């Protein structure tokens, strides 16, 4: 019902680098906006609740920006261990996730 | 509010005799034409709850209303009508009579508005006054046509005159009738 | 409308709704007071607001609301334009006629 | 005391010359203006009952003296043209007749309703 | 009828403040009437401009009676403004009659006319003055 767009579809750069991703809601939510990483062969891992809170168990590298529609998701010195997809959900309604993001390198 | 279905459930007692005191209630504008008993289950997030309902139906009077309103507005319409038996020289005569005629229908509009909320749609002592505003601008407007016109030709001033005098009483009765007609 | 805890900060009272936040705020179907108004619909958001006694969990709702202009239609624009076209009217009164204008 | 004296207002037109037309006709709209707005002052302070009462008979009938005379003069201006001598007439005739009717409806009034 | 009992008194004094009663009911009375007289100064002829300064003074004077009555609580009894406002009204009432008696008496008899129009020009300023300072003085020492 609400459509959930993930740009860049895949975007890389090298070690250190700032890093920063950006999904849009076609409707309105209002902060219920979450990103999780899946590593290769793995479940889904909740990365940011709410539109910037950070989940327990997260580096400080991690940092989301929050508004009705469009979110952003930023990581400050990117190390070489987060190599991972990166989708963005909404849970203002029924859930719905966009087509994830691809890092590598 | 708190216990069910499963829990309570609701009835008239004694169902027709259950209220009373109705009969011997008054209302400075209304009068009681009747009321109704009901008995149903209403279905909220928590669960069905007993509801009885007790309705009442109320008619309002015409006759004060009648008499505050609809006279008056009529009776500046009777004024705006005798405003063309004056001679066509008198024009500030008759200019005046009708502006002050407009402002009356104004005034009285205005002493109506302080008593209704604001509501979008147009009530049906609206839709009378805008009637007869129309009535009362059409009049004018004819006057200063009539004016307009004199200067090319007296005879089809006055002929023209003489029409609308016969006509607007005519035209009001008609509007009037069907106006009535339709909200009664 | 805005609702949250007094005297009990995030870090011992947190606020959440009880479905989905589009579906926790309901509005009766025969249930509207409103005059002049229309509610088009509501938005739920759950934030955090600072204060001195320490930090709390506001659960925010909007009703988006429209007014109607039937009646001010009626009241004031039509009531306007004709005292505009009144006044022009004095244009076409003949010149001799100098009370009538003023 | 003020719908008396309006109405004793009204009476002034009648001795004014026919000729200032404008005069008389602006007199009595501006006169009938007033029974209105004084009507309507009168009626606020009371709760709104359907059934007439004695406040609303004065003033209505106040009112209608008031109408009564700017049509009769109304017609006047008319007939003059047709029979300026007949005006004349009606004038003299209007100025000792409506007196008369005025105060014996005013007493009338005032002894039926103390007689209650 | 349940015993004797001990009361306690007291009483505040106040004296109501004038200004405003001043600015708003006499003042416009005092214009209204003014106005009155100056109807006398223009030409009998203008038969018009005399009839609406009559027809408008006496409506304004009604308008403030009914106005001022409305400050009060109703009472049965009359107020000393009701009385000001009340001779003030009168005044308004036999300028316009003194105009109609001159119309009436106008291309009959020009000099009686001008004659009372000059006496009734020198008497009601006067008749004002001599009623305004004997209420004035009347009420303000008491
Ligand atoms: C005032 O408005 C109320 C509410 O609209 C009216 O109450 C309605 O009354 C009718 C007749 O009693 C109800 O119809 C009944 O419906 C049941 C449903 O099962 C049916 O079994 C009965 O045979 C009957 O048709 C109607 O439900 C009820 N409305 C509501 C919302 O309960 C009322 O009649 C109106 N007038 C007065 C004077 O109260
Ligand atoms: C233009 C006449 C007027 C005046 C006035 O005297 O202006 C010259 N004052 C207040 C008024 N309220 C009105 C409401 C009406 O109906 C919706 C209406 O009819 C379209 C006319 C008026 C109106
Ligand atoms: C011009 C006198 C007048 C009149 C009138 O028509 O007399 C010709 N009517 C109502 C009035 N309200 C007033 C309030 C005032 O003070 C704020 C005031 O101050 C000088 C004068 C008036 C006044």
């Amino acid at each position: 019902n609400i459509v959930m767009t993930q740009s860049p579809k895949s975007m890389s750069m090298s070690v250190g680098e700032r890093v920063t991703l950006s999904c849009k809601a076609s409707e309105y939510v209002g902060t219920y906006v979450s990103w999780y990483q899946q590593k290769p062969e793995q479940s889904p891992k909740l990365l940011i609740y709410g539109a910037s809170n950070r989940y327990t168990g997260v580096p400080d590298r991690f940092t989301g920006s929050g508004s009705a529609t469009d979110f952003t998701l930023t990581i400050g010195s990117v190390q070489a261990e987060d190599l991972a997809d990166y989708h963005c959900g909404q849970s203002y309604s029924y859930p719905t996730f966009g087509a994830g993001t691809k890092l590598e390198l | 509010y708190g216990y069910t279905t499963d829990d309570i459930e609701f009835y008239w007692r004694g169902d027709d005799n259950a209220v009373t005191g109705v009969t011997k209630i008054e209302l400075p504008q209304f009068s009681i034409v009747d009321y109704k008993l009901i008995t149903k289950k209403v279905v909220f997030s928590t669960g069905s709850y007993p509801r009885l309902s007790l309705s009442f139906k109320l008619k309002r009077n015409i006759g004060y209303f009648i008499l505050q309103t609809y006279m008056p507005s009529i009776l500046i319409t009777i004024l705006s009508w005798v405003s063309f038996w004056i001679n066509y020289d008198a024009s500030a005569a008759r200019v005046a009579l009708g502006i002050t005629t407009v402002l009356t229908m104004t005034t009285i509009n205005t002493h109506l508005r302080e008593t209704l909320p604001k509501i979008p749609y147009v009530k049906a002592i609206d839709m009378y006054l805008m009637g007869c505003f129309v009535f009362v601008f059409m009049a004018l407007l004819e006057y200063a046509l009539v004016n307009y016109i004199f200067f090319s030709q007296p005879a089809r001033a006055a002929a023209i005159d003489r029409w609308s005098r016969i006509f607007f009483p005519v035209v009001f009765s008609f509007f009037n009738i069907v106006y009535w007609l339709y909200y009664v | 409308l805005k609702f949250g805890s007094y005297a009990y900060t995030r870090a011992e009272v947190v606020y959440e709704w009880t479905r989905e936040p589009a579906r926790s705020v309901v509005v009766a179907e025969d249930g509207s007071r409103l005059n002049q108004y229309d509610l088009l619909g509501q938005t739920v958001d759950s934030g955090i607001v600072q204060s001195s006694t320490g930090e709390y969990v506001v659960m925010t709702t909007h009703f988006h609301l429209k007014r109607k202009i039937g009646y001010f239609v009626i009241q004031t624009y039509l009531p306007c334009i004709m005292t505009v076209i009144l006044s022009q009217v004095s244009f076409w009164l003949n010149r001799e006629s100098v009370p009538a204008r003023t | 005391i003020p719908c008396t004296l309006i109405v004793v207002l009204s009476w002034v037109s009648f001795w004014i010359n026919k000729d200032a037309v404008p005069a008389r006709t602006s007199l009595g709209i501006t006169t009938v203006l007033t029974m209105t707005t004084l009507s309507t002052i009168a009626r606020k302070s009371l709760p709104k009952v359907s059934y007439v009462t004695a406040m609303d008979l004065f003033v209505s009938v106040c009112f209608i003296f008031v109408f009564s005379a700017l049509v009769e003069y109304g017609t006047l201006h008319y007939f003059v043209s047709s029979q300026p001598a007949r005006a004349a007439k009606m004038d003299s005739y209007a100025r000792i007749f409506f007196p008369t009717a005025f105060c014996l409806f005013n007493l009338v009034y005032w002894v039926s309703y103390l007689y209650l | 009828s349940t015993g004797e009992y001990v009361v306690m008194t007291t009483h505040f004094h106040l004296k109501r403040k004038i200004g405003y009663f001043v600015i708003q009911t006499y003042l416009p009375c005092i214009m209204t009437v003014i106005l009155s007289q100056v109807s006398f100064w223009l030409n009998r002829e203008s038969v018009p401009a005399r009839t609406v300064f009559g027809v408008t003074t006496v409506l304004t004077m009604t308008t403030l009676s009914i106005s001022a009555r409305n400050s009060l609580p109703k009472v049965a009894y009359a107020t000393a403004m009701d009385w000001f406002i009340a001779v003030c009204y009168a005044f308004v009432f036999s300028a316009l009659i003194e105009f109609a008696t001159v119309n009436y008496f106008t291309k009959s008899q020009p000099a009686r006319a001008a004659k009372i129009d000059r006496l009734s020009r020198i008497a009601f300023p006067l008749l004002f003055g001599i009623f305004n300072l004997v209420y004035w003085a009347t009420y303000l020492n008491r």
